[PDB]
RNA sequence: GCUUGAGUCUCGUAGAGGGGGGUAGAAUUCCAGGUGUAGCGGUGAAAUGCGUAGAGAUCUGGAGGAAUACCGGUGGCGAAGGCGGCCCCCUGGACGAAGACUGACGCUCAGGUGCGAAAGCGUGGGGAGCAAACAGGAUUAGAUACCCUGGUAGUCCACGCCGUAAACGAUGUCGACUUGGAGGUUGUGCCCUUGAGGCGUGGCUUCCGGAGCUAACGCGUUAAGUCGACCGCCUGGGGAGUACGGCCGCAAGGUUAAAACUCAAAUGAAUUGACGGGGGCCCGCACAAGCGGUGGAGCAUGUGGUUUAAUUCGAUGCAACGCG
RNA sequence: AGGAGGUAAAAAUGUUCA
């Protein structure tokens, strides 16, 4: 129902955890595109970023620390 | 005795049993009770009602420690899981927070093929 | 039945006083269509109970009825696999009905002299709830509460 | 994962459990590896889903309800 | 010689495409220690097994091997097989853009060469989980099966071999043409980004359907439609994809591939029923809830069996047996 | 309307021909 950088051209960044946390659930799981209404292309860039951020521990692999 | 104040209840609710273990905050166990320990053998062992008495028999047997309030960290699917936390709360304990620590792997090992 | 949910029939009260509970008790006792004998039996068992209790006739019956009156029974309602026993609550109209039958069949046991006297003995022994009729009640509860894991 | 409510709850109301995983995936790694059946139940999943929506846009016969 | 065939160069685009080397978290098992105590585990139930030498549960730490949750979707890429945590290095292909360039170098292709899931094989490692074989416990009339507790090869890694799959959209490859609709996915041009866009122009792909085609089912611009080019293959069922021989292979085998004999059928799609330890719905003393009985006794009575000179003959699942 | 948790141990065989 809502869109993103498809109209406002820009790239996803693994460092920007401000917006990256808005695309994952608080339980440390990536939310599917069927709910967020994200374009398939950006979802892939999104997922790559989430996985990179998790490696740099800027995001939880799971909320249960 | 040692008189502890706060603790945490570990509820291992699996498909056949629902072993409940009340430990302290550091993890050291104090007392425990199971569905299969209070009788209930066989088909009645894997039942939420058996989980009720498991909680009741674990509600006591920890009286000497006198736990005021405790947390609940349930684990496994089990037929209880939510009926056992009810009997533990209605027993007279103060439930601060309930958490779920079911151990789901990220495709770690190859599960069984059993059950045809 | 399958579709028939028609109501029951209205029975007449006993010809001694207005109390259809007792009239129903007579019919449960009656065999071979001999109602004349049936009422004569329960009436004689009523005074013999009243003189052996010191209470009234009708009140000495309820205090011997709610002692053998169950609240939970066993129904065999399966889930698809094994048809395990499941405890279910009883409706009030079946409550005393199940109770009256039990004290009657207990009268068929323990042969003293005459069943008029015999059921009077069982109604008296039901007052202190320590007879074979009340035994049927607890054992039903023994398989109910001990297997009340199903709901 | 960790529901609290802190003071005026008096009950479970742990809706997150029926909403995240805690039943789906746990009763999925329960047994059966398959290695291939997921694919056939993958295609059968939407085969039923697309035929439901095809007739959802074609339920206007009359039916006289 | 020319360009719509085909190929090359410039700039970009998406991607589990392929090879090598590191790395991360969850989880399983195991090892040590603390707390703690009668079960744990398993199943339809139970037992074997594990446990009072103190398990399981729980907490902390450590050691390992394998697979990468969510993302993930009839999404993407690859010739096919097939390939997904993340990171770097080496590297292939496809596609779009506006032009230039070469000038039929094109299509197919017996033999030949290569790649080719899984299982299996050889050499050396590794070994958590899972698990042929095997063992025990059950179930059963029997159970060397289904179920349970364990468990070796194997599964994983490097280098070689095997060359087979329902290796399947069961559809060979290439090119041309022949009404539409609804979506996904990946570029780009134009217009006002005037706001989650609008109209075109390409690649790939999913589903539904017209003409036509087909035995029918169905296929349906990725055709099984309308044609052209080349290759492979079939000639009733069984025998048999077997024997014999050759070639290849360490082996298991693979590949090429008969005949005698024997049947008059084997086979496809679809139709009407009946049927299912298939689904949905509904009904009946069918069950359930109750009452009273049969079967045990004696006897009336009918039948079978046997006997007898003859024990007339028929009826003999339900629907024969106090029946004619 | 949108997605999940739960629902059957055991039951072999039927001469050839019409």
């Amino acid at each position: 129902f809502c869109r993103f950088t498809a109209e406002g051209v820009q790239e996803i960044d693994y460092k920007d955890i401000a917006t990256l946390k808005n695309y994952i659930t608080e339980s440390g799981k990536i939310v599917p595109s069927r709910i967020t209404g994200t374009r398939a292309k950006y979802q892939r860039q999104l997922a790559r970023a989430i996985k990179r951020a998790r490696y740099l521990s800027l995001l939880p692999y799971t909320d249960r620390h | 005795r040692k008189q502890v104040s706060d603790g945490v209840a570990h509820i291992h609710a699996s498909f056949n049993n629902t072993i409940v273990t009340i430990t302290d905050r550091q993890g050291n166990a104090l007392g425990w009770a199971t569905a299969g320990g209070s009788g209930f053998r066989g088909s009645r062992k894997s039942t939420p009602f058996a989980a009720q008495v498991a909680a009741e028999r674990c509600a006591d047997a920890v009286k000497e420690y006198g736990i005021k309030n405790l947390e609940v960290m349930v684990k496994g699917p089990g037929p209880g899981r939510e009926s056992t936390i009810r009997a533990l709360n209605a027993a007279g304990f103060r439930i601060t927070n309930i958490t779920d620590v079911t151990p789901i792997p990220h495709n770690g090992c190859r599960p069984p093929k059993k059950r045809r | 039945p399958r579709r028939r949910v028609i109501g029951q029939r209205k029975i007449l009260p006993d010809p001694k006083f207005g109390s259809e509970l007792l009239a129903k008790f007579v019919n449960i006792l009656m065999v071979d269509g001999k109602k004349s004998t049936a009422e004569s039996i329960v009436y004689s068992a009523l005074e013999t109970l009243a003189q052996r209790s010191g209470k009234s006739e009708l009140e000495a019956f309820e205090v011997a009825l709610e002692n053998v009156r169950p609240t939970v029974e066993v129904k065999s309602r399966r889930v698809g696999g094994s048809t395990y026993q499941v405890p279910v609550e009883v409706r009030p109209v079946r409550r005393n009905a199940l109770a009256m039958r039990w004290i009657v069949e207990a009268a068929r046991k323990r042969g003293d002299k005459s069943m008029a006297l015999r059921l009077a003995n069982e109604l008296s022994d039901a007052a202190e709830n320590k007879g074979t009729a009340v035994k049927k009640r607890e054992d039903v509860h023994r398989m109910a509460e001990a297997n009340k894991a199903f709901a | 994962i960790k529901v609290r409510e802190n003071e005026p709850f008096d009950v479970a109301l742990r809706r997150f459990k029926r909403s995240c995983e805690k039943a789906g995936v746990l009763a999925e790694v329960r047994r059966r590896e398959f290695y291939e059946k997921p694919t056939t139940e993958r295609k059968r999943a939407k085969a039923s889903a697309v035929k439901r929506h095809a007739k959802k846009l074609a339920r206007e016969n009359a039916r006289r309800t």
